[PDB]
């Protein structure tokens, strides 16, 4: 399996923007970002699959965030614009070693997970 | 079965399947009677009866220790099972179950929690030990001239030894129900006693293997010479409701050179669990038996009714249909229950062919839907898929 | 698998009423999204009504809206279509069907199972 290293979080204020990065110890096909907020459950933010070379976002985030990938570096970047108090959560990077296709919108299809990165919006 | 091709999203919905969904767990408590084998002694050295009796006693002691470990450790399926097992372990419940089976080998018991379980008794080994072996072993001599006695001991303690071995190799909770924890006839009797209507019971009796597969067992404990355990069987209360499978491929268009590709990310099985639509992403979560589809209620995900509309208008505003977008077309084959979706784009030569005449037709670029009546094989370059 | 059977049709005078019924031998339609379509002489087959599986929401085409009612009958095992103030334009063969994806919303889309039909004539 692959180990994923995340980065880029912070404590930002309403209306501002951040950028998160996630690199992989090996080859990744489906690579994306979920987020679990304090007291809530883990939800899909956005992912990219290279087998199909397609990208998907959640409805809550579409229009604000953007996801990009570097295949050579097995890296994925996530720009997060117009961040509001409701985007305050621990964002986890997820990945799949590769192979069979499966929905990006569901965590069970990812087998690699990072420790998380805090994003806190206030004042 | 009816398979409909959706051009808007280059997808297929196959419909007509009849559901079989788990709605509960039925508990069959078993009391296996071993008899007073621990009051028998063979002092004449090696014998067949002696080895069998030593295996039996060693098994009873091993199961006592395993139960001790299980209870020192227990201080959704296995959760509910362990809960009802802790309920049964109360002395009142054990005595009530052993009294309910005082004059019968099968009875319907009711616990303090109101839970309605089925109690069964396996008394063959106790009968052999009390009505035969105990008289044969006179003055601690087991090297008797009656070999039928040793053969019978083996025959009547095989099940007890196997039960002990399975419960010890799994620390009190088996992942599967063997024929030694519950036979086929006992399984049918348990099914007949489940709290569901006649149709569900008929369907489950006609598909007993599916019931056994999704069941497990929990050791209750060794109370005297009586080994008490329980088998949890799945109760399929929802049947003959719609199930459908959605399978998709990349749908790509071109505008002034710039490509636009869309791929549905909601592919998989769907079933109408009594007013709630359930989605199973991985096709290994459901198994097709004839016209019926057995899906594991675990690993299911409730989805809104409006999600269905993605099969009518993928661009609907009444629900955020799960799709992935891109600009680089990928050629792909997605096999559907009654055919195949073929996305063919630049740099790939796709074709459909037969097993008797070979190639039938080169496919045009775009998304095509091939039926298992039109062709037997689909081909993308050197990769060949066989249709059903 | 599922054999839909329609009953309750026949001859009526203008303004008369009718109670069509859709049943499935040995299968409860309780959680089936059901639809009533009709084939009229000279015209195309149109879906006039449907009832949903989740919350029993209904759809009626303006041709019949207000003059028909779709509901569930016989312990929710059959589907009933009551019709009042019948016009000569309603003369047609009425079919009951299951809907695509078990979904009823707007003009109904045919599904895996369709009945044989019941004639409704208005002199
Ligand atoms: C052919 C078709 O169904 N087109 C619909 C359109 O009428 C509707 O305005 C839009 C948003 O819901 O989705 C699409
Ligand atoms: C068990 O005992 C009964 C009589 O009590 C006898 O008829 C039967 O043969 C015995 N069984 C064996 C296996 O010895």
């Amino acid at each position: 399996q692959v180990q994923l290293q995340e980065s880029g979080g912070g404590s930002v204020q309403p209306g501002d923007s951040l950028r998160l990065s996630c690199a992989a110890s090996g080859r990744t096909n489906l690579m994306g970002w979920f987020r679990q907020a304090p007291g809530k459950e883990r939800d899909f933010v956005a992912a990219i699959r290279w087998s199909t070379r397609t990208t998907g976002y959640a409805d809550s985030v579409k229009g604000r965030f953007s996801i990009s990938r570097d295949n050579a570096k097995n890296t994925v970047y996530l720009q997060m614009n117009s961040l509001q108090p409701e985007d305050t959560a621990v964002y986890y990077c997820a990945a799949d070693v590769g192979g069979s296709y499966s929905s990006m919108y569901y965590a069970r299809n990812y087998d690699a997970w990072g420790q998380g990165t805090q994003v806190t919006v206030s004042s | 079965l009816k398979e409909s091709y959706l051009e808007e999203s280059c997808s297929t919905i196959t419909e007509g399947y009849l559901s079989v969904l788990r709605t509960g767990w039925y508990t069959n408590v078993f009391t296996l009677e071993v008899g007073d084998v621990e009051n028998l002694t063979c002092a004449d050295g090696p014998s067949l009866i002696k080895t069998e009796l030593d295996l039996t006693k060693s098994a009873l002691r091993e199961l006592r220790t395993v139960s001790a470990d299980q209870l020192a450790r227990e201080e959704a399926a296995v959760t509910a099972g362990v809960a009802i097992a802790k309920t049964i372990r109360l002395e009142s419940e054990v005595t009530a179950i052993k009294n309910a089976l005082k004059k019968t080998n099968e009875a319907v018991s009711t616990l303090g929690n109101g839970v309605r379980v089925l109690a069964t008794a396996v008394r063959e080994l106790k009968d052999f030990v009390s009505k035969n072996l105990t008289r044969a072993i006179n003055k601690n001599k087991c090297d008797i001239p009656d070999l039928k006695m040793a053969v019978s001991f083996s025959q009547f303690n095989r099940r007890f030894l196997n039960v002990v071995r399975q419960f010890s190799d799994n620390a009190g909770i088996t992942p599967a129900i063997s024929l030694d924890l519950m036979t086929d006839a006992e399984l049918a009797r348990a099914v007949s006693n489940m709290p569901t209507s006649a149709g569900q019971i008929k369907l489950m009796l006609e598909n007993r293997a599916m019931v056994r597969r999704k069941g497990f067992g929990i050791l209750i404990g060794v109370y005297g010479s009586s080994v008490i355990y329980m088998v949890q069987l799945p109760i399929f209360g929802v049947i003959d409701t719609p199930c459908w499978i959605v399978k998709a491929a990349p749908s790509c268009s071109e505008k002034k050179g710039n490509y636009a590709c869309l791929l549905r990310e909601d592919q998989g099985w769907y079933c109408q669990n009594a007013g709630s639509t359930v989605y199973y992403p991985n096709e290994k979560d459901c198994e097709t038996r004839g016209d019926h589809v057995f899906c594991d209620t675990a690993a299911g995900i409730n989805v809104a009714e409006q999600s269905k509309e993605c099969n009518i208008n993928i661009s609907t505003t009444n629900y955020p249909c799960k799709v992935s977008t891109g600009r680089h077309p990928i050629s792909m084959v997605a096999l559907s229950p009654l055919g195949a979706l073929v996305a063919c784009y630049k740099g790939v030569s796709c074709s459909i062919g037969s097993n008797r005449v070979g190639i039938i037709k080169q496919l045009n670029k775009g998304c095509s839907y091939i039926t298992n009546q039109d062709a037997d094989t689909v081909t993308i370059d050197n990769t060949v898929y066989q249709l059903s």
